[PDB]
RNA sequence: GCGCAAGACGGACCAGAGCGAAAGCAUUUGCCAAGAAUGUUUUCAUUAAUCAAGAACGAAAGUCGGAGGUUCGAAGACGAUCAGAUACCGUCGUAGUUCCGACCAUAAACGAUGCCGACCGGCGAUGCGGCGGCGUUAUUCCCAUGACCCGCCGGGCAGCUUCCGGGAAACCAAAGUCUUUGGGUUCCGGGGGGAGUAUGGUUGCAAAGCUGAAACUUAAAGGAAUUGACGGAAGGGCACCACC
RNA sequence: UUAAAGUUGCUGCAGUUAAAAAGCUCGUAGUUGGAUCU
């Protein structure tokens, strides 16, 4: 060391950090896209949801809260938005 | 190697270097010596690059033909397995070897019998050669090493990564150097390779 | 709590240059922490930095060129006058021919000599040697 | 030791208070 | 002055230990502060196994053990050599003695 | 260092650490002062010329000294891009 | 208890590291090389200095000792030193490397090496001792 | 040996492990309210740190009434030992030890180390929460879920190492960032005794707690470390002026 | 009586072991208080 670049840290670098502790404060949650395998609507769910989200009108429940990131069912597909 | 196309490591070099099992180093790893190493393989080895490993091969050859009288270099090992090859680079560039356990107050005490005055010293194993490497921080001593993923770099000015535990690797690193010095000061040619083969340099068990 | 930031600066500037280090990140920034560094910077004792903005407080990363003996703050802003200024050098300079004390006046944040030549008085920032 | 001594101090005192009261 | 780190004992983090009482004396010592030994035996010694083999009706019978743990104060570990003094650099040795060799 | 006549009243002028800006004083006996030599870009033996390093035994106690000398190698040409 | 002293053994260790080409294994005649060479006092220093000496030189035949020094010994070991096989240990038809390895050497624009054979690696990730 | 009852107590698992503001906390199950840490692209928007007065809790012992009293056991009565023993050892045994309700506010209550905040070296473990990754196992499968394995992040109890720096040193990653002396704030010390005593005030049923001098006396008392001498401290070696 | 006394310490002392951090926490007065506007 004795010669970090504090200015330019790598990729892996930041990514490892705490996310207060990086350069620039970021979240480590997402907005993702799910869809139930009956239904046909599809549902933006937070990561970290912390209330079962279920269905309008179809009447599915498509995550149940954990202590992290949100728990899918089974059969429900998903992807990161943008 | 100032990115020359002439110092740069040719595959008949790369081939040496995976038969004697220099890129693979140790279980643990200090924190000083992280900038060497490539990647950590599962078994828990650490691989050491062999592109830095030649960079610092050859800055440690540079500070060595700086060096105006051959006989200032001291080389030393402590381990059997660095004797053969530190009294077969001395027989080839002029250099003082020393073989064996090194006596405190060589380089400190100016009435005993085998007292000298090196000029630069290059030691096999940082770990084990403690003594001479500590000793020369009270005399003005640059240090040249050979080091492995666990090696300390106190009193270390040119670490060079490398194995420096298997017999193959110490006998193929010192034979390496060797050679680099001498192509350097001018002595042998860089095209014909050189007729002295590494096995000169290796540690039999008997 | 975090109390007098510029203090916080200030230390941890001291502290990395004493361990033979080219950079340092100071957080939070603040506009007297710019200005004090700015300061320096024009004596020849820090070199270029830089403001990273974060939508809040943002950060500094600050280069060394190992040319820093000490950066300290005052605590409490004593107001200085400029009879007085003459007492306050002799008790924080090394000496006569070295060294600034870093003020705030109503013409702006400057050094003791500055602020001779301007014939103002002010409140006492800190010191730097 | 001076738990003794504390204890000793303390006695003294226990029959002071007996022997110098406001009724003397 | 000091002499251990520790105090002597093993106590970290918080404020109070049962006590326990000392094998030998019946003395009350902290229980992280008292020397412990688990012993292992058996029932009978190497002078009476010849002699109780020959009087057993069971062929291949294992005889049996005896486990007993055992809680010694600081004087008692001392004064019957379970515990020896050593010198200022050798007490932080804290590895088990070589016995299991 | 110098008087106002312009005349230099210094006994002498130290060195200074080519990594940590710091003065080698009279009795640094950790202090060392290395020469790495420079070669032809043809035929690569040795020109008659060197670079010039000294590092501080301050930091060469810390262990800085082996990364210290590749950067300043670095810097110089001598040691190639990564 | 019959044990030397340092002056007998530094003065046969001397004897043998100056006089090795005459000095053998027989007593009778090194107490008689001793006699002519070294000046010695009485017969039972002389005895005592040149008993060691052929207790001493049996030990060299074994191989080499670490208080003497004798240049013909030197070319010996260079001799034996001087060894090299026909055809090298670092000379492979072929080489084993890891997958990690090979990528290393990619990185190296050494990926036409034609020795080289990727091998496969130990699955279980258990390279540790079991603590307690 | 088979039963019955009484009160006390929760062994072994039990650890340089966990929880609590500290005293302190260990059999199962159920109810009641509470809490840290982690997760968060929720909400309010400076709401904060330390604190005279004033308050809550505070081991053990001790004091008042009710209940019960297994064991242990101040006092006391004996038996031994001893020159003497009002002690250490032994046999009994009162108050007490236990519970309910009020007092008492003290401990080597100790990490002998106030609280809040920033910076300054490494390494392996451990407890909790989260994140990722080959592969074993819940028997042969679906996924989650558990038990292992390899890492990363945060908050904890600690450990090893270091010419980070400090210190009189022992030693301390804090006891560091101190003549290069200022982040915020509370309490408290000023050679050794007299003496935490007298006196006044105040609280308490009492025992006592808190606050707290002076006259006089004295050249040292004291802290770390070093060589010896000695030990009714532990290990080794030698001698027919020691033994066998 | 002043300096010496950085042995009254605002400048400028100490509180692990030499004298010394309240048993612990709450809490009013007092003291102190994060970015941010040419
Ligand atoms: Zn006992």
């Amino acid at each position: 060391p004795l010669a970090k670049d504090l200015l330019h840290p790598s990729p892996e670098e930041e990514k490892r950090k705490h996310k207060k502790k990086r350069l620039v404060q970021s979240p480590n949650s997402y907005f993702m896209d799910v869809k139930c395998p009956g239904c046909y609507k599809i549902t933006t769910v937070f990561s970290h949801a912390q209330t079962v989200v279920l269905c309008v009108g179809c009447s599915t429940v498509l995550c149940q809260p954990t202590g992290g990131k949100a728990r899918l069912t089974e059969g429900c597909s998903f992807r990161r938005k943008q | 190697s100032g990115a020359l196309d002439v110092l740069q490591m040719k595959e008949e070099d790369v081939l040496k270097f995976l038969a004697a099992g220099t890129h693979l180093g140790g279980t643990n790893l200090d924190f000083q010596m992280e900038q060497y190493i490539y990647k950590r393989k599962s078994d828990g080895i650490y691989i050491i690059n062999l592109k830095r490993t030649w960079e610092k091969l050859l800055l440690a050859a540079r500070a060595i033909v700086a060096i105006e009288n051959p006989a200032d270099v001291s080389v030393i090992s402590s381990r059997n397995t660095g004797q053969r090859a530190v009294l077969k680079f001395a027989a080839a560039t002029g250099a003082t070897p020393i073989a064996g356990r090194f006596t405190p107050g060589t380089f400190t005490n100016q009435i005993q019998a085998a007292f000298r005055e090196p000029r630069l010293l290059v030691v096999t194993d940082p770990r084990a050669d403690h003594q001479p490497l500590t000793e020369a921080s009270y005399v003005n001593l640059p240090t040249i090493a050979l080091c492995n993923t666990d090696s300390p770099l106190r009193y270390v000015d040119i670490a060079i990564p490398c194995n420096n535990k298997g017999a193959h690797s110490v006998g193929l690193m010192w034979w390496m150097l060797a050679r680099e010095v001498l192509r350097m000061r001018g002595t042998i040619s860089r095209e014909h390779p050189w007729e002295v083969m590494p096995d000169l340099y290796f540690y039999r068990d008997p | 709590v975090r109390m007098n930031v510029l203090a916080d600066a200030l230390k941890s500037i001291n502290n990395a240059e004493k361990r033979g280090k080219r950079q340092v990140l100071i957080r939070p920034c603040s506009k007297v922490i710019v200005r004090f560094l700015t300061v320096m910077m024009k004596h020849g004792y820090i070199g270029e930095f830089e403001i990273i903005d974060d939508h809040r407080a943002g950060k500094i990363v600050v280069n060394l060129t190992g040319r820093l003996n000490k950066c300290g703050v005052i605590s409490p802003r004593f107001d200085v006058q400029l009879k007085d200024l003459e007492k306050w050098q002799n008790n924080l300079l090394p000496s006569r021919q070295f060294g600034f004390i870093v003020l705030t006046t109503s013409a702006g944040i400057m050094d003791h000599e500055e602020a001779r030549r301007k014939h103002t008085g002010g409140k006492i920032l800190g010191f730097f040697f | 030791r001076a738990k003794w001594r504390k204890k000793r101090m303390r006695r003294l005192k226990r029959k002071r208070r007996k022997m110098r009261q406001r009724s003397k | 002055t000091k002499k251990r780190r520790n105090n002597g004992r093993a106590k970290k983090g918080r404020g109070h230990v049962q006590p326990i009482r000392c094998t030998n004396c019946a003395r009350c010592v902290p229980k992280d502060k008292a020397i412990k030994k688990f012993v292992i035996r058996n029932i009978v010694e190497a002078a009476a196994v010849r002699d109780i083999s020959e009087a057993s009706v069971f062929d291949a019978y294992v005889l049996p053990k005896l486990y007993v743990k055992l809680h010694y104060c600081v004087s008692c570990a001392i004064h019957s050599k379970v515990v020896r003094n050593r010198s200022r650099e050798a007490r932080k040795d804290r590895t088990p003695p070589p016995r299991f060799r | 260092m110098q008087n106002d006549a312009g005349e230099f009243v210094d006994l002498y002028v130290p060195r200074k650490c080519s990594a940590s800006n710091r003065i080698i004083g009279a009795k640094d006996h950790a202090s060392i002062q290395m020469n790495v030599a420079e070669v032809d870009k043809v035929t690569g033996r040795f020109n008659g010329q060197f670079k010039t390093y000294a590092i501080c035994g301050a930091i060469r106690r810390m262990g800085e000294s082996d990364d210290s000398i590749l950067r300043l190698a670095k810097a110089d040409g001598i040691v190639s891009k990564n | 208890g019959r044990v030397r002293t340092k002056t007998v053994k530094k003065a046969a260790r001397v004897i043998i590291e100056k006089y090795y080409t005459r000095l053998g294994n027989d007593f009778h005649t090194n107490k008689r090389v001793c006699e002519e060479i070294a000046i010695i006092p009485s017969k039972k220093l002389r005895n005592k200095i040149a008993g060691y000496v052929t207790h001493l030189m049996k030990r060299i035949q074994r191989g080499p000792v670490r208080g003497i020094s004798i240049k013909l010994q030197e070319e010996e070991r260079e001799r034996r030193d001087n060894y090299v096989p026909e055809v090298s240990a670092l000379d492979q038809e072929i080489i084993e490397v890891d997958p990690d390895t090979k990528e290393m050497l990619k990185l190296l624009d050494f990926g036409s090496l034609s020795n080289l054979q990727v091998t496969q690696p130990t699955v279980g990730m258990n390279f540790k001792t079991p603590r307690g």
